[PDB]
């Protein structure tokens, strides 16, 4: 599993970060959010549904190789790390994508 | 729903070390849970992978044959034996239970390890 | 001409009479309200010991019946053992599926102890005194008696009979070596476009759509006896492979034990008390055909520990609807039906095999 | 189903739910109303079947020589309101049922005038006409046997029960050489077996090994029993059934006996026939290595009802196989008389 | 219970003749006839067999192919039909039902028949 | 199927007629009396057997091969031939025996 170094955007617009890999089409793909000195947060499970409690503004999907979390609206409280995670093919062993630094300028 | 893990420290490389981690709020025989671990600066990194009932276990490439994992049911205990350190394991230590969807993945907070002397 | 029977029918009042064969669904309790008559107290009790003296620690049930006549029995058995001065006491436990074999076979005594009563239920005896040398019928006692030094499967029926208020049945040792389960309690029968294989234990229904095809199952117990040719309908050119219920938990070696697209499921959920097989999906759930589906492995339930249902699954070269057994702790699917996207590191799996 | 039993052997009864079969063929009555697919329908296909060279019908059994005999006039009257030079004519069955090669074909239309149901129409009779359409009789020489159609009917969905009264029956579409599963009924049940539908009932008995133990047979079938409904079906050689394949006997273990081989030449001429091992009245038989080899079935009563007393057999076992017709006690191929010419005797002519 | 027979007369060697045996006073179609001739003063000799219902008929070996045996149940008559005739064929000729049990067996009066 | 040529026995004895022949075994055997200028009678049928109207003296049975007539208390009312009627292998041919003559002195 891999991501993009970083993605940088404006206040009002949209982030993409795209986490691609093997065995994706088979398995599904978790997104966490870390903000800086604190556990990571769960936003968006079985690559398109949210838990209650997270704002509308957070979107993702997945197609063929590669899940794409989207973030509509982007805000200045979103400064985060972004992960992807999953499993390999025999879904026993799991894995974290390289992490996706977003700055919102 | 209160992950509390502890026994973290500085420790000179080769030697070993444990830690634990005391689960509350839930019924701890129904979850499998996983370690991950997360070097100052870096990214999460997975590390195992337990059973709901401790039937299997599955370990990361780069800590396999020297870490151990277990759980003790009766009194929500989970545990992390670590054999043979080296500088690169030098990390926080975390206690997850990711991949429950919409029932909620809770994270400990973390206990420091250090491999230096 | 020796039975005669008349079959009703509630929706118009009407009722049919005559003469031929008939066969009963007796599996729905086959154990309730029933005097168990095995041998003879004193041939059972030098049996038992004979059995003792020869190295035979335990005995190892093949159904639900026997398993119930132990325990109704084991009472007059411990009394007798004690008045002849026999140092031996048993122990009757529950028991637990599937039911495994055993190598060993109880004697047949030449002589019966010359002390006792000359029937069952009766004599209202006064309680033995409990022993340090236990012979244990199946319970969770595979420690001091293993599987190896048990008997299994030494009994032969003789008479089912249906009393006024009491049912009786008779017992009795059989004398040679057997793998066969009791061909007096099997009943089979095809009318038409309707089949049925059944005994005291299973109940298994066939149909025919295009071909003759399984249709539902319904087991209250995992016995390991191997079911008589004789009666078995459609018995040639069939392989192993292909039968449903594994021919080692006494499944019909028959065509009308088979459905397309499925192999002998030999690694089900076979630890259960009871199980009803039905082609069906199991409750919120979804079944694709898919050529990029894994492959098949051992049995998986519909929900997770925790409880929540896994809602994609998909199969490899298998027909709708899908094959399901429904157990009391859940919906179990077919080898042949693995999830979709979800890690199978999550869920829960058997861990039996026949 | 449900229903309740009683069993006279041990006096008892007993009440439940399950599945039965019913001997129906012993005190055979005729509780059924069939009719066959359509009266449009079926004039159409007896049409299509005249213009394809098909002089006449070959009846696979007693029911649908029945229902042909039924029907009879209903086609005819349909025949005729067309305006079609044919009348079908039905005579008697007489045993062996031999098989002929052609099928009825399924009409794509069907005939435009007529009623479309097997009510009494005020019953205006037609009239007869040169071309005939004979249904089996004695009638071989008008109708020759390879011209016939042979089992081209196939019982419907719900046509038949245990509660019914009437029985629907359609043409089918395809070639086959079995009996109809729609009314075959076996079972066996602890020690007890029968094979039967509505013209056999074989019973069979478990005594040390399973074998025949009677039959009663009110015709002579020449399809094929299906495998889907025969008990222990595997392992079993041709040349050991008693009833013959050829006759319509179930390929099964149920089907056999120790000491004796397929009777290919029975007295299967008979109307109705009873398979039972027991002594003919009045006659005794030995088993001795000097008696002669098999041959065709011989009849205890001579023309002028005398009765041979002594018989013997080779290899075959007490007591010995005998069939019990109209007109007197037959033996199996097997047995021979002993000190006796066979000149004198009466045999079958008949083989399967 | 009586058996009549007639036909017989002196022929010349290679020629043919016919006899007829008519029957009365019992079931005629329910036995089986035979053909039995005694050369004057000699013993007597099987010649012909033919069943109740005339479907087997069998000669014997001295007689083979040169004769035949026929019946007809509707008029209570067997015959018997003779071709190419010998000199060692001059006998008398009977008409017997035998084989018969306990049924009695009956003989006719015989025809006399010579060849010269 | 072979007889004596002739048998000559003495007013008030048994006289003994054999008729020896293979297939005798497996078949039964007639005998009959044919009187000077008669057609012959039935005496004895299947061996033992004596028809309704004939004297008691008259008895015969088989052994093997052979099957024996006797005369008992032979009388001047027995002067006749006696053949024995039986069939060959295959009950298809029959035939008569050779033929004696009874002489009484």
């Amino acid at each position: 599993l891999t991501q993009p170094p970083s993605v940088s955007v404006s206040p009002g617009q949209t982030a993409r970060i795209t986490c691609s890999g093997d065995a994706l089409p088979k398995k599904y793909a978790y997104w966490y959010q870390q903000k800086s000195g604190q556990a990571p947060v769960l936003v968006i499970y079985e690559d398109s549904k949210r838990p209650s409690g997270i704002p509308e503004r957070f979107s993702g999907s997945s197609s063929g190789t590669m899940a794409t979390l989207t973030i509509s609206g982007a805000q200045v409280e979103d400064e985060a790390d972004y992960y992807c995670y999953s499993t390999d093919s025999s879904g026993n062993l799991y894995v974290f994508g390289t992490g996706t630094k977003v700055t919102v300028l | 729903v209160e992950l509390i893990e502890s026994g973290g420290g500085v420790v000179q490389p080769g030697r070993s070390l444990r830690l634990s981690c005391a689960a509350s709020g839930f019924t701890f025989s129904n979850y499998a849970m996983h370690w991950v671990r997360q070097a100052p600066g870096k990214g999460l990194e997975w590390v195992a992978f337990i059973s709901y009932d401790g039937s299997n276990k599955y370990y990361a490439d780069s800590v396999k044959g020297r870490f151990t994992i277990s759980r003790d049911n009766s009194k929500n205990t989970l545990s992390l034996q670590m054999n043979s350190l080296r500088a690169e394991d030098t990390a926080l230590y975390y206690c997850a239970r990711v991949f429950n969807g919409y029932e909620g993945d809770y994270w400990g907070q973390g206990t420091l390890v250090t491999v230096s002397s | 001409h020796h039975h005669h029977g008349c079959s009703v029918d509630f929706s118009k009042k009407e009722t049919r009479c005559g003469t031929g064969v008939f066969v009963y669904n007796d599996v729905e309790a086959w154990r309730d309200r029933y005097k168990y008559h095995p041998d003879s107290p004193r041939r059972l009790a030098a049996a038992v010991k004979q059995a003792w003296e020869d190295g035979i620690c335990g005995i190892s049930s093949v159904s639900r019946m026997e398993n119930i006549m132990w325990r109704s029995v084991e009472g007059e058995l411990n009394a007798i053992l004690e008045e002849n001065g026999v140092q031996l006491t048993v122990v009757v436990g529950s028991v637990k599926n599937p039911m495994w074999r055993g190598p060993q076979r109880l004697p047949v005594p030449v002589n019966e102890l010359p002390h006792g009563w000359k029937a069952w239920g009766k004599s209202y005896f006064v309680r033995a005194a409990k022993t340090n040398n236990s012979f244990v019928v199946d319970g969770d006692t595979l420690k001091e008696c293993p599987l190896k030094h048990r008997a299994w499967n030494s009994f032969l029926v003789e008479d089912h009979g249906f009393g006024v208020f009491h049912t009786s049945v008779w017992l009795k040792v059989r004398e040679d070596y057997s793998l066969e389960c009791d061909p007096a309690v099997i009943g089979t029968a095809v009318k038409g476009k309707e089949a049925v294989h059944s005994d005291l234990g299973y109940w298994i229904e066939s149909e025919k759509n295009d071909t003759w095809r399984l249709k539902r199952a319904h087991l209250i117990e995992m016995k390991t006896c191997e079911w008589p040719k004789s009666h078995t309908l459609w018995t040639d050119g069939i392989e192993e492979s292909d039968l449903i219920i594994p021919k080692s938990l006494a499944g019909p070696l028959s065509h009308h034990n088979t459905r397309e697209g499925y192999r002998t499921q030999m690694k089900g959920p076979w630890h259960s008390e009871e199980l009803e097989i039905r082609f069906e999906e199991c409750p919120g759930t979804k079944v694709h055909v898919e050529e990029t589906c894994g492959t098949r492995g051992p049995s998986l339930r519909s929900t997770t520990a925790s409880g929540r249902v896994i809602e994609e699954w998909c199969c490899r070269e298998c027909t709708m609807p899908p094959l399901s057994f429904r157990a009391k702790d859940g919906c179990w699917y077919g080898m042949e039906i693995r999830p979709r996207k979800e890690p199978e590191s999550n869920l829960v799996r058997s861990m039996v095999t026949a």
